[PDB]
């Protein structure tokens, strides 16, 4: 919705600025999508067929 | 409060907020495995280095630089010859995962300051401070911490 | 046979592997148990080498879906990954030997002891970390025990002998032996 | 020549004269190795003429 | 920490001379590095075939 | 005190800060295995020669020269046709660790003054004098002696 | 046996396979598909991702 509006508006090219285009957000980025990976292909291996440590209590 | 110290109590108990600047300054300092030799690093495909690249042609830039009515804009002779050796090879078992798990791990270094297969600890310029990351050691309360409070505020 | 305890044969006999404790061993340690990624095991982490040891367990398990066709990923239950030795294990790995030494030498009753000293010695003139201390066993057996043969042959071994072993640091070379 | 290996094969003989370590294991297993021309089959026939001094002990497969 | 203090400084780079940087401690350079391989391959290579008669007690 | 004498005494008796200046200047002398005649060199992967290397191309160094927004500074046909032939030979087994050892040892002998396949004595100006070094005689402690005592002083 | 019945031995007789529930399995997805937008979908897409699954299961065929 906000990058469609700035896109039909009649401003010229020059004047789009970092400061006009507005942020995504979180879960938009690669700074999410690639830390998500880690989330799962480091810890998808971390608890495939390993289970001794850390199941105490 | 002293390095080992803190990496076990401040996730239980001590904030980042009570440190002094020779506690905090510290915690960014590089650990023992830093200043520890170690050779041999492990080889990976370099997602750095693009082996599919060329030279600037000057005759291109200059076509490309007068501006209108050109369809492409490159030299795709090095890229199509790339293409044609990977139907060739006959190698899928696994490069189907290499091209779709790796870079996950050597982009995610990228915002880290972390080359490709570099197993130690990199800097990261946070405000007027570095930050020395890992691999394995984040350090990412510390970046949060420093982002949060440290921006209009100087702890050295 | 991971899959379920039995398999047929050209009878078809019921062959039954339950009670039989299965156990798959195979190398896959070159390119990341070498210098790459394990100097100095001397530290060897109580929080850190653990982490070091929390990847390249996962790097071998890459290793494991990727050449093994990964239904034995599947199978098998526990996979087993070995840290690399530590030189304050060889103190009493080495010593383990001696135990086992006397037990050939119990017959003839000499009782053998080595210094710390002498397993550093040892350790440092035989092992490194990369080959896993099977010469280091050699070395015992190819050096030293070639010459306890050699004291027992011309008759300076009593066959009551307390054998002491110890290196006074000149790299000069001794054996201290009490009846 | 090569007293390197002699005292290799004179040891395993003190580790079998002498009643030492003899597992399941022969007593000095030998892979020799060199040009053709040096003494690499005749220390084993004078081994039979030493060890056993009879040169009947020896066998050649 | 002290090639981070130039890095970040306003000094131009025509006044960075050998003199104004500061040298690397001796565990940090090839010599060390180079030559502490020799005191492992060189030693490790007899690993195998260590010598009868060469250590005599 | 004589060329013999000195390697063994003085690792055990003699310092080398009671030395004349004829008896320094002898034990820096080449040896007796210099002047005897050794035909037959060993050949090994020679790290000094590149073979991925090429020629000065004058239209790069031309435009290189022209400093600003060019993106890659070399040729790379001949350093990506080189990676291409290690991809298709198949050889693994001690190319893993044969050069691996070898670029240790060869970079070592860069700073003696010693080339790749050189089992004999080459020089090394210490201050004023050339010390001849080996494979095997290093002679660092000759080096440790005339770099420290004879920085301000002079003993040929 | 999965066309007939009538099966010849090595003493040639027929052998039914009639009221025998013939079971075939066989993996032929391993290492290959390894997401389709589905590994990840607990949810599994209930009128969406169904349809992949029927292309996934197209493609086996
Ligand atoms: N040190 C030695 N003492 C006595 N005779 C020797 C010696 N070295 C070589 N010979 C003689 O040279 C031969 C050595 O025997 P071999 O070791 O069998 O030689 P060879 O020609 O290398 O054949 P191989 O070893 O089976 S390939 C015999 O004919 C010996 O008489």
């Amino acid at each position: 919705e906000p990058y469609l509006k700035i896109g039909r508006s009649h401003t010229l090219y020059t004047h789009i600025t970092p400061d006009a285009v507005p942020q995504l957000p979180k879960e938009c980025t690669l700074k999410h999508l690639s830390s998500y990976m880690e989330e799962k292909l480091k810890s998808m291996e971390s608890k495939k067929n390993i289970e001794s440590g850390k199941y105490e209590f | 409060a002293v390095k080992d110290i803190k990496k076990l109590i401040e996730e239980g108990i001590l904030d980042y907020e009570d440190l002094t600047e020779n506690e905090l300054r510290k915690l960014a300092k590089p650990d023992d495995n830093f200043y520890e030799l170690s050779p041999y690093a492990s080889d990976e495909k370099d997602l750095s280095l693009n082996e599919t690249s060329g030279l600037t042609n000057e005759q291109l830039k200059n076509f490309l630089g007068q501006n209108g009515t050109y369809h492409m804009s490159y030299d795709s002779k090095s890229i199509d010859y790339a293409k044609q050796k990977k139907s060739e090879k006959k190698e899928d078992q696994q490069e189907d995962d290499d091209g779709f798990y790796d870079a996950y791990k050597q982009i995610k270094n990228s915002y880290d300051g972390i080359p490709n297969n570099f197993n130690h600890e990199a800097p990261q310029l946070i405000g007027n401070n570095y930050v020395f990351t890992s691999i394995y050691d984040t350090k990412e309360n510390l970046i949060k911490f420093l982002k949060k409070n440290s921006e209009y505020d100087l702890y050295d | 046979i991971l899959g379920d305890g039995y398999i047929n044969d050209n009878h078809r006999r019921n062959i039954d592997f339950s009670n039989t404790i299965i156990i798959m061993t195979s190398n896959l340690g070159a390119e990341l148990f070498k210098k790459k990624l394990f100097f100095d095991a001397d530290n060897s982490g109580t929080p850190e080498y653990k982490r070091v040891m929390e990847d390249v367990r996962l790097s071998l398990i890459k290793k494991c879906k990727k050449v093994f066709k990964p239904e034995f990923v599947n199978r098998i239950d526990k996979i087993g990954v070995f840290e690399p030795l530590n030189k304050k294990n060889l103190h009493k790995i080495v010593a383990l030997r001696f135990k086992k030494l006397e037990k050939r030498l119990e017959e003839k009753n000499i009782q053998v002891s080595v210094s710390e000293k002498a397993i550093d010695y040892i350790i440092d003139q035989s092992y490194d970390p990369e080959l896993g201390a099977r010469p280091t066993l050699i070395f015992i057996e190819s050096v030293i025990m070639t010459k306890f043969a050699i004291m027992y042959l011309k008759k300076e071994l009593v066959d009551d002998m307390d054998v002491f072993v110890d290196y006074n640091s000149k790299a000069k070379n001794l054996v201290i032996n009490l009846s | 020549g090569n007293e390197d290996i002699i005292k290799s094969l004179s040891d395993a003989v003190v580790k079998a004269a002498t009643g030492m370590k003899d597992p399941e294991k022969p007593i000095g297993t030998f892979l020799f190795l060199g040009p053709t021309g040096v003494g690499k089959t005749e220390l084993a026939k004078t081994l039979a003429i030493e060890l056993f001094n009879s040169k009947d002990n020896l066998i050649r497969v």
